[PDB]
């Protein structure tokens, strides 16, 4: 009966560099029912995505990571969607190669 | 510290629509090695790293077996405590349950748990004496009559002092180059202008293994623990991990500040600055 | 390996 809002980090594997192939990840955690739904975006447009077993924390609350291959270049902007019954609409945050 | 075999079930209730789903996953450390979801169709226990993969087919049908008997007995687990707090049918609630083993020196159980929980909170719980529960509330206490007349605590017992530290020290062995390899975390600072006395300055530690580690600032040989935001570790995505330890500071003190990083995969701790 | 069905709650 308690909810709990999903905490949401989007990064990169390995230090960003324009035109060097890289991997995507968005991990989610903190959040609670587990019914959640997670989206990379490429200039707004969904990616295909990869999402790993649900998991928990010792707290109980779940953790989701949603990851993908991306080349990173000076033009395209990288964020994740996140769909949540605590939230009042859709949590986006904008992928930052610094965070 | 000591290595330990863990399983994290959920079941979640699907009214109904009618039915449950279950998910399990299984780590060694904090390497996830098996996963279970019948939300796929014919689920099977699998393989999520390489050095399982090469179990006997009789061992993963023993575990697939296994844990969709466990997700029949979640099921009808959710019906009951439906009823115990006297709830709507047509809500979707949650159990969870957390348990394993951690390898003592001499090979044997140095400690174990089992832990449940219902909609996110702690409901029951086995003790440290692996003899007795602890109940959260009137309603766990109805669980725990019958767990105690189930001699449920000492089949807990005897799975955690034995087939969980064999199997353990099993899959230590089979992961060996992997799992008891510590891997050094990658470091370094970086620096990010605000207004004009104001300065981040961000440390790094990168592809590190396992998750445990310490990133601290200092001010001149003074703790800077208050002001500094540390980032929840995440996973790199490979299996190792990743954090950073940011601090605001006058932008010209940047030589004053110093990065300190332990992990276990060091030599010696590091002592970063910016350059 | 798992352990087996805990007893109903």
């Amino acid at each position: 009966f308690v909810a709990r809002p999903p905490k949401v980090q989007v990064y990169s594997r390995h230090p960003a560099e324009n035109g060097k192939p890289n991997y995507l990840n968005c991990y989610v955690s903190g959040f609670h029912p587990p019914q959640i739904e997670i989206d990379l975006l490429k200039n707004g447009e969904k990616m295909n995505a990869e999402q790993s077993d649900l998991s928990f924390s010792k707290d109980w609350s779940f953790y989701l990571l949603v990851h993908t291959e991306f080349t990173p270049n000076a033009v395209d902007q990288y964020s994740c969607r996140v769909k949540h019954v605590t939230l009042d609409k859709p949590k986006i945050v904008k992928w930052d190669r610094d965070h | 510290g000591p290595h330990s075999l863990s399983y994290f079930y959920t079941a979640v209730s699907r009214p109904d629509r009618g039915d449950s789903r279950f998910i399990a996953v299984g780590y060694v450390d904090d390497t996830q090695f098996v996963r279970f979801d019948n939300y796929a169709p014919n689920p099977r226990m699998e393989p999520r790293v390489p050095w399982i993969q090469q179990e006997g087919q009789e061992y993963w049908d023993r575990e697939t077996r296994n844990v969709k008997e466990t997700a029949q007995t979640y099921g009808v687990g959710l019906n009951t405590l439906r009823g115990y707090y006297n709830q709507s049918e047509a809500g979707s609630h949650t159990l969870q349950s957390m348990y394993g083993c951690y390898l003592g020196p001499d090979g044997l159980l140095l400690h174990g748990y089992r832990q449940d929980a219902y909609d996110g909170a702690d409901y029951i719980a086995l003790n440290e004496d692996l003899r007795s529960w602890t109940a959260a509330d009137m309603a766990a206490q109805i669980t725990k009559r019958k767990w105690e007349a189930a001699d449920e605590a000492e089949r807990r017992r005897s799975y955690l002092q034995g087939l969980c530290v064999e199997s353990l020290r099993r899959y230590l062995e089979m992961g060996k180059d992997t799992l008891q390899r510590a891997e050094p975390p990658k470091t370094h600072v970086t620096r990010h202008p605000s207004s004009d006395l104001g300065v981040t300055l961000r440390c790094w530690a990168l592809g590190f293994y396992p998750k445990e580690i310490s990133l601290t600032w200092q001010r001149e040989g003074q703790d800077q623990s208050q002001d500094m935001e540390l980032v929840e570790t995440r996973p790199s995505g490979d299996g190792t991990f990743q954090k950073w330890a940011a601090l605001v500071v006058p932008p010209g003190e940047e030589q004053s500040y110093t990065c300190h990083v332990q992990h276990e995969g060091l030599q010696e701790p590091l002592t970063l600055r910016w350059d | 390996a798992t352990a087996a069905a805990t007893e109903a709650y």
